[PDB]
DNA sequence: TATAATGGGAGCTGTCACGGATGC
């Protein structure tokens, strides 16, 4: 995970850090062997895409 | 060699999309699907096999199969796509009977 | 028309002798 974007408040003897985050989670798909996938390798899709 | 579960079920699968393909590509064209799948087929053998078939309205030379191939080349790409497929289903039928051609021995001997 | 099946089987054994085309 990255930190995009730092914004900070100072408040008495500490700092508050709203950061603006941006990272990826797995998930895992098993495919049988009478399934195909329509995707190629590293292709970004969207909600509702057809993967295999 | 004999086919994987997998390898097998794709070839049957490129096959009937292909000859989909085909169905789907004389429903844009208005060409004659028979007259479709002898083009394709031309193309994916080669000219080392083009002949006159009976069914055919048309005799198929190199001329007309180069002219049709030309005319199907001059589609958009969400239809010339359906030629693509085509080729591949024609691919996979030609590997998926080689690939059973032993069966049919084994079949054979018992005749 | 739909479990799944995936490379065959004989062979035939005792002539003799040439010419003429093919390999170390």
């Amino acid at each position: 995970v990255r930190a995009a974007q730092v914004e900070a408040e100072e408040e008495g003897e500490t700092v508050y850090l709203t950061l603006f985050l941006e990272w990826t989670e797995p998930k895992d798909y098993r495919v049988q062997p009478h399934m195909n996938v329509v995707v190629p390798e590293g292709a970004r899709v969207e909600a509702g895409d057809k993967i295999v | 060699p004999l086919l994987t579960l997998e390898e097998e079920v794709e070839l049957a699968r490129k096959v009937e999309e292909g000859m989909e393909a085909i169905k789907k590509l004389s429903e844009i064209t208005g060409l004659d699907p028979d007259l479709i799948r002898e083009v394709v087929r031309a193309k994916i053998l080669g000219s080392a096999r083009v002949r006159h078939i009976p069914g055919l309205k048309e005799t198929l030379d190199p001329k007309t199969v180069e002219e049709i191939d030309q005319k199907l080349k001059s589609l958009p790409k969400e239809h010339k796509r359906y030629l693509h497929i085509a080729r591949e289903g024609e691919a996979a039928r030609q590997h998926l009977i080689e690939a059973n051609l032993r069966l049919v021995v084994s079949i054979a001997k018992k005749y």
